């Protein structure tokens, strides 16, 4: 049910391949979907993070669902450029130039310790000063 | 003091409870006694027509039989309007209190 | 947030015990629908059936008790299928109404 | 793995479903006989003696009355004989099941 | 400890049946009811297993009145069996519990 | 809400307590308060205490008397010209929403230390 | 405080059910009750003579012929014959129909008490 | 080890009462085809026991009528499901002896094979246990 | 009668199985009252029913 649902939004939103279609799933998506979706002009992205998910509501947009109903843009947010980017063991996908730029992440690299931990706050009283 | 205000919309909730189920019973006994004067006023066979409370299964003619069957309906389509008067008037009664309840508890 | 998802799972189980009670209800009437059936065929159909239950005998033949046998059984195979398809659909619509809501 | 202690768990629940047969065919012969004992004790015939048999009656004598009350009590009987002819047969198994652990 | 179970048991069995009698008990006032207004009008009989045996008035009271007799029979040593079996388990709950401590 | 400053005194005695929401009107210019301690419970039989009601047989004989209680405690009201009762021992349900169908809208759930301050925002005294 | 009313509130919901389920059994007693004074109430006013279907045992019907409407039996006591007329029957089913409603009504507050109770360990956890 | 007997005794305990729902089953269908045969058996008819009788009918559970019985030599028996048919000694006798002699065994091949299907069940839970 | 857990030992759940033996209680205390009297006796000594196991009223 869920699968034929992603088939019928792609063609009420998009009705093309130029212009795509993004989707955020906070859960794992069937990989026999990601082999369908991904001819169909659509990205489709899995185990999300929660703290992601509202925020991503506030500068780009998108609501939360359990269906995949036929959806105006009007409906959903926009965002100007996806990227793929892979540093490490997991992907991370960019997403800038938002339909409002509104939220702008500080994205830093660190080898995953305390001082990852230590130039957090740094950075953190860098902002509040 | 306050508690004891609180208790007696509580109770009264539960009387509703009695209240919606009653009417429900009291629905099928008029349609089923209904349903049984219609296989009987279907048939024109026969006069023979066993009527009986218990396991007892008594030898009359049919057509007396369909009259008593006409009050059975009947005594359950009189119940069905004191009970749902009496439904809404307990429904009324706790509901239009419960406004007094949590509004001032909440101030 | 998860918390909409681990619960409205909960949602959907437990309309599968409402589910539970209705459908197997029927269920154990069609198996008398089907001992009936068959003794009424192998014994002397030539004397005239009655129609026996509780609180209600009513004169009839066998042309009369006949058709409503065939008929009371497909009854209710038909609904405890049709049970089922209506709670099973009432789980996935609670589910949507939960994520439109507290998102 | 032992299939002798296969057959020794097997014999001693065939030792207690069979005195607990025994035990209420004794309350049901002894409710049989003395319900012969008290209704002949109280109006022999005097014009009619009506008899259960269901909700119909029947009437007859005295002597008669315990007559199908006498049968039953002889059905059982012989029952709890052949009953205690099987409590006999599932105790000489229990002393030949030591051996034949030792055996096989 | 089987020895705390097995005094509750003993007093429980003797409770059932004495449940058995309470109903009887009403209903043997119940027909005592309905003894009095008979004095003729309508005889009675015994219900007695297979058997409907004649009786009297006279001899139904006596009947009912021997019925209501042995049920308080029963009751007065139920409460000696009630105070027995709760004061001998109350000694065994404190010394059985420290059987299985040490 | 509001402000400290563009407020003031206000004359009787104010309340907060309880009475938080406009069920006594919206506004009144005329008409007066009534402070109900007296009897408001109503007569299940004629003019005795029987059973309430619980059943339909017990619906149709009692409830023509329980109004019957009401409609003289509210014609008797009605004779100062309100449209505000509040009423604090004896309040029914049935007693409060006569009154509705009397045109005025009845008040409970309020404790008494309110109601001392309510006979003190009239000067008034409660009637028994 | 709280683990105590955790254990509390569960103990009173069994006493609830252990009760209703007693006011259940005596609504059966008192079913059959109803149910034998509408026998009653067909059998002086048809006739004598009119045949009947009654259970020669269970599932079994054996037919008759009807007589006699104004003596019948009522089966009171711990199980004893009583003969009586019609008349008298009707009145003792309806004591009886008033004494199993006695027998629910000493229950029922303390059937809502053990109901009332639980739901205030409820609150009382809650607040 | 007792560690492997620990977990082959509540295996056993939880698998005994998916066999009580089915004895039971079994145990509900016996004393009412008990009540057939043994009332029928001693009557034997209107007919068969020689013209008028007495009878005590039942109408209700406590309320019995007084009257003389006699029918016409016929048997109405219950089937069941809107069914009823009127039926002779001969075809009401040899139909409900059938079903009192399979009743018991029904319930007594049963219950040797339940007591082997707990067995069955605490048996293939533990083998998979200690490999896996 | 004797006593183990019940001072009347039945399973009692029936009115028959109450009747029919506790009758015959009554049976044996007829004759024994009788030959108290018969023999002579105005003042009876009976001591307490805990030195014994019931008395008969």
């Amino acid at each position: 049910d869920r699968v034929k649902k992603i088939i019928e939004l792609k063609r009420k939103v998009c009705g093309d391949s130029d212009k795509g279609f993004v989707v955020i799933n906070q859960k794992g998506i069937d990989p026999f979907s990601l082999d369908a979706l991904s001819k169909e002009g659509i990205v489709a992205l899995r185990r999300a993070k929660r703290r992601n998910m509202e925020r991503l509501t506030l500068a780009c947009g998108g609501v939360a669902l359990n269906s995949f109903d036929d959806l105006s843009p009007d409906c959903l947010g926009h965002a100007g450029l996806v990227y793929e980017y892979t540093l490490g063991e997991e992907k991370f996908t960019f997403i800038e130039k938002c339909n409002n730029p509104r939220s702008v992440t500080l994205l830093i690299k660190g080898p995953n310790k305390h001082t990852l931990t230590q130039i957090k706050d740094a950075v953190r009283d860098g902002l509040r000063a | 003091a306050f508690t004891e205000l609180q208790a007696k919309v509580i109770d009264t909730q539960q009387k509703v409870k009695l209240a919606d189920i009653q009417i429900e019973q009291l629905n099928r006994t008029k349609k089923h006694a209904h349903l049984t004067d219609t296989e009987i006023m279907t048939l024109v066979d026969e006069t023979n027509m066993y009527e009986g409370v218990g396991r007892m299964f008594i030898l009359q003619s049919k057509e007396a039989i369909h009259s008593q069957l006409l009050e059975k309906q009947k005594i359950a389509e009189e119940k069905i309007k004191e009970l749902e008067q009496k439904k809404s008037y307990l429904e009324r009664s706790v509901k239009e209190a419960e406004d007094n309840i949590r509004e001032m508890l909440m101030a | 947030s998860a918390e909409q998802v681990i619960a409205g799972f909960n949602r959907l189980r437990q309309e599968q015990r409402g589910l539970a009670s209705k459908a197997a209800e029927l269920e154990m009437e069609l198996n008398e629908h089907s001992l009936v059936i068959d003794t009424l065929k192998e014994v002397d159909e030539t004397r005239k059936c009655y129609r026996m239950v509780g609180g209600v005998l009513v004169e009839r033949t066998v042309k009369e008790v006949l058709p409503a046998l065939e008929n009371n059984k497909e009854q209710i195979q038909k609904i405890i299928e049709t049970l089922t398809q209506q709670l099973q659909a009432k789980g996935k619509e609670l589910n949507e109404f939960r994520e439109k809501h507290n998102i | 793995d032992q299939q002798k202690i296969n057959k020794f768990a097997r014999n001693t629940s065939r030792i207690t479903e069979l005195k607990e047969e025994i035990e209420v065919k004794k309350k049901q012969l002894q409710n049989l006989e003395d319900a012969c004992d008290d209704i002949m004790l109280a109006d022999d015939d005097c014009l009619m003696i009506p008899y259960q048999i269901g909700d119909v009656f029947i009437s007859h004598s005295q002597e008669e009355t315990q007559e199908m009350l006498e049968e039953a009590k002889k059905n059982l009987q012989e029952e709890i004989d052949a009953l205690e002819s099987r409590v006999e047969s599932i105790q000489r198994v229990l002393a030949d099941l030591k051996v034949q652990l030792y055996a096989k | 400890v089987e020895k705390y179970q097995q005094l509750q048991k003993d007093l429980s069995k003797s409770m059932s049946g004495r449940q058995k009698l309470e109903a009887q008990l009403t209903e043997n006032n119940i027909v005592k009811e309905e003894l009095a207004l008979l004095d003729g009008s309508n005889v009675v009989f015994k219900l007695l297993g297979p058997v409907l045996v004649k009786q009297e008035l006279g001899e139904a009271r006596a009947t009912v009145g021997k019925r209501l007799d042995y049920i308080t029979a029963e009751i007065k040593r139920y409460e000696s069996q009630l105070r027995d079996l709760e004061r001998q388990s109350e000694q065994q709950r404190e010394t059985l519990a420290q059987l299985q401590q040490e | 809400g509001g402000i400290i400053e563009d407020s003031c005194v206000l004359r009787g005695v104010m309340i907060n307590k309880d009475v938080t929401h406009p069920r006594m009107r919206r506004y009144i210019k005329n008409p007066r308060i009534v402070l109900l301690d007296s009897s408001l419970e109503y007569k299940k039989g004629e003019s005795q205490t029987d059973i309430e009601i619980t059943r339909e047989e017990d619906f149709t004989r009692i409830l023509q008397m329980e109004e019957e209680y009401i409609q003289q405690l509210c014609e008797d009201i009605i004779q100062l010209k309100p449209d505000v009762v509040i009423t604090e021992k004896g309040i029914s349900d049935l007693a409060q929403h006569y009154l509705m169908r009397a045109n005025i809208t009845a008040i409970r759930r309020v404790r008494k230390t309110d109601n001392n301050r309510i006979a003190r925002a009239c000067g008034a005294r409660i009637v028994s | 405080n709280l683990p105590q009313l955790e254990m509390l509130k569960n103990q009173l919901d069994q006493e609830v059910e252990f009760l209703s389920t007693s006011i259940a059994q005596l609504k059966v007693v008192q079913t059959k009750y109803v149910e034998a004074k509408d026998c009653l109430n067909v059998l002086n006013k048809s006739n004598e003579g009119k045949e009947l279907l009654v259970p020669l045992t269970s599932s079994m019907y054996v037919p008759g012929k009807l007589h006699d409407v104004e003596h019948v039996l009522i089966d009171v006591g711990t199980g004893y014959y009583v003969e009586k007329t019609a008349e008298d029957a009707k009145d003792f089913f309806k004591r009886k129909i008033d004494f199993l409603t006695k027998q629910m009504e000493k229950i029922q507050p303390a059937l809502q008490e053990k109901h009332a109770m639980k739901q205030a360990v409820m609150e009382m956890m809650s607040q | 080890v007792l560690k492997k007997l620990d977990e082959q005794y509540q295996k056993y305990k939880f698998m005994e009462l998916n066999l009580a729902q089915k004895k039971r089953r079994l145990k509900g269908q016996i004393p009412e085809i008990k009540q057939t045969l043994e009332i029928l058996k001693y009557m034997q008819k209107k007919k068969e026991s020689t013209n008028s009788m007495e009878t005590r009918f039942l109408l209700a559970d406590n309320l019995y009528c007084k009257a003389s019985v006699p029918p016409t030599d016929k048997m109405c028996l219950w089937l069941g499901a809107n069914v009823m048919l009127e039926y002779d000694i001969d075809e009401a006798q040899a139909l409900l002896e059938k079903n009192l002699s399979t009743a018991t065994k029904n319930l007594d091949s049963l219950e040797e094979d339940l007591d082997f299907l707990r067995d069955q069940f605490t048996t293939t839970e533990v083998n998979m246990a200690r490999v896996y | 009668a004797p006593k183990t857990d019940m001072d009347n030992q039945i399973v009692v759940s029936d009115y028959a199985q109450m009747d029919r033996v506790l009758r015959e209680e009554r049976a044996y205390i007829l004759n024994l009252v009788k030959q108290i009297k018969k023999t002579g006796c105005n003042v009876l000594l009976i001591q307490k029913s805990i030195l014994r196991d019931a008395l008969s009223d």
